[PDB]
RNA sequence: GACACUAAGUUCGGCAUCAAUAUGGUGACCUCCCGGGAGCGGGGGACCACCAGGUUGCCUAAGGAGGGGUGAACCGGCCCAGGUCGGAAACGGAGCAGGUCAAAACUCCCGUGCUGAUCAGUAGUGUC
């Protein structure tokens, strides 16, 4: 995008607002889910990760970067202003969600 | 009004920009504002124990680490409460003094 | 004419490149105060590292205060979104991600000293 607006961005937005419901009943069976009460939720987990860094964000099993080498979990706490557990449990929301996009595609 | 002691200020593990107010050989190990509090309101002065709050240069987010401590010095009118403690430096001084010697540390 | 010797030319490689100083910086750490209800505001000393251009030792065959790079998850310095902490607030602090760099560190390429080999066969001199 160009500070402007083509028809393909007026598409990729409806398109966005698509896979809404869907991503979001896949959130379905996941302990970690009150719209507004959720959104902070959703927006603390993003600032958590406001903190990782590209290798780390783009990390095919970031559980376990960040599960061997640990020092990673505390500089990331640290720099969210977040506590340690809180990070930890972002970790293994990610893990469970993974392995749900898993048995069925990913990208939809 | 009362004044404000956070255990940085007694920690001999902290360097100066850390948060560190007395010369590290009267410093001390690790104080907790728990310790603090104990030997403070045990020598006549007023104080109270902030529990939660936590210092802006301290890094880490555990209990041991935090906490806050209120201590009156002057009183509403001016004179000191207790003549043997002017200044802060005073008070911090005498904590970092007497904490090593709290049952709980000797253990 | 053919060979030699000194000066010397081309090219691809190798080995190697101080010390101690002043002034001004940047950073780190320590140590004293004043002010303040916090985050702090203010002021004096000490030590270490590094940088900018500036000397000199009486220093080596050479040793220029040259030009890049990288900067690491954090573990160098700066600027630091968000979030976090102190604050009623204004703000301020610690600071990841991100960006960045006269000044943590680590590295190249320059130059400069010897140095194999290569190519040229010019400059002089000498010999038969
Ligand atoms: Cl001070
Ligand atoms: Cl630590
Ligand atoms: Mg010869
Ligand atoms: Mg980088
Ligand atoms: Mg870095
Ligand atoms: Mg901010
Ligand atoms: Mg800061």
């Amino acid at each position: 995008k160009h500070g402007q607006f083509t028809l393909r961005d007026m598409y990729e937005q409806f398109q966005n607002i698509m896979k809404m419901g869907p991503f979001s009943q896949i959130l379905g069976m996941i302990p970690g889910f009150n719209e507004q009460e959720s959104m902070a939720r959703l927006k603390k987990l993003m600032t958590i990760m406001d903190s990782m860094n590209d290798q780390e964000l783009d990390s095919t099993d970031g559980a376990k970067v960040f599960s061997k080498q640990p020092g990673r979990i505390q500089r990331v706490a640290r720099g969210s202003g977040v506590s340690t557990r809180d990070v930890q449990e972002l970790l293994t929301q990610y893990t469970k969600f993974a392995q749900m996009v898993k048995k069925m595609g990913g990208i939809k | 009004r009362f004044i404000c002691i956070y255990p940085a200020y007694l920690n001999n593990k902290k360097t100066i920009a850390e948060g560190r107010r007395i010369p590290i050989s009267k410093a001390v190990e690790n104080p907790t504002a728990t310790e603090i509090q104990d030997v403070c309101s045990a020598v006549g002065l007023n104080v109270f124990l902030e529990k939660n709050k936590m210092y802006s240069r301290e890094w880490n987010r555990d209990v041991q680490y935090r906490g806050r401590v209120r201590v009156q010095l002057k009183q509403e009118d001016g004179s000191l409460c207790l003549v043997q403690f002017p200044s802060r430096k005073s008070v911090m001084l005498y904590a970092a003094e007497m904490i090593p010697k709290l049952k709980t540390r000797t253990q």
